[PDB]
């Protein structure tokens, strides 16, 4: 999907 | 006092693309603005110079700031490894917003993203702290190297960076 993470990047 | 302006010179596989300058909203999020400013001058002995934008998704954002592991899993703030969400006064209103990446509540380090569209689903979850002042056309040029899953086709780096004002 559209997230902006550090570690577990998701869809 | 005036809000600090910092710049990044962007290179694509070592070839200079151009300069993007940013205004940091130190008047609204002083701690988050200071973190980004000190990582851009490299004054604590570490920072953004030479690091890359590791994840670019066209129509969404360009993400960078992992200067330790360089692969998207690292980076650290100037306050230690992570710090708190200072406030969520500002929103992700359109192209050019500078905001912090994180892994949930109160996990800010050094990774950030520049929005190329309004991303309101991130409001209240990611701290907005700056905006592109000049060079939005260089951010648009960067998007051409990203993909729906975020991998870039060329290496996009911050060849140089610092504070202007």
């Amino acid at each position: 999907x559209l997230l902006v993470t550090v570690g577990l990047v998701l869809a | 006092m005036v809000n600090p302006t910092v710049f990044f010179d962007i290179a694509v596989d070592g070839e200079p693309l151009g300069r993007v300058s940013f205004e940091l909203f130190a008047d609204k999020v002083p701690k988050t603005a200071e973190n980004f400013r000190a990582l851009s001058t490299g004054e604590k002995g570490f920072g953004y110079k030479g690091s890359c934008f590791h994840r670019i998704i066209p129509g969404f954002m360009c993400q960078g700031g992992d200067f330790t592991r360089h692969n998207g899993t690292g980076g650290k703030s100037i306050y230690g490894e992570k710090f708190e969400d200072e406030n969520f006064i500002l929103k992700h209103t359109g192209p050019g917003i500078l905001s912090m990446a994180n892994a949930g509540p109160n996990t800010n380090g050094s990774q950030f993203f520049i929005c190329t569209a309004k991303t309101e689903w991130l409001d209240g979850k990611h701290v907005v702290f700056g905006k592109v002042k000049e060079g939005m056309n260089i951010v648009e040029a960067m998007e051409r190297f990203g993909s729906r899953n975020g991998k870039t086709s060329k290496k996009i780096t911050i060849a140089d960076c610092g504070q202007l004002e």
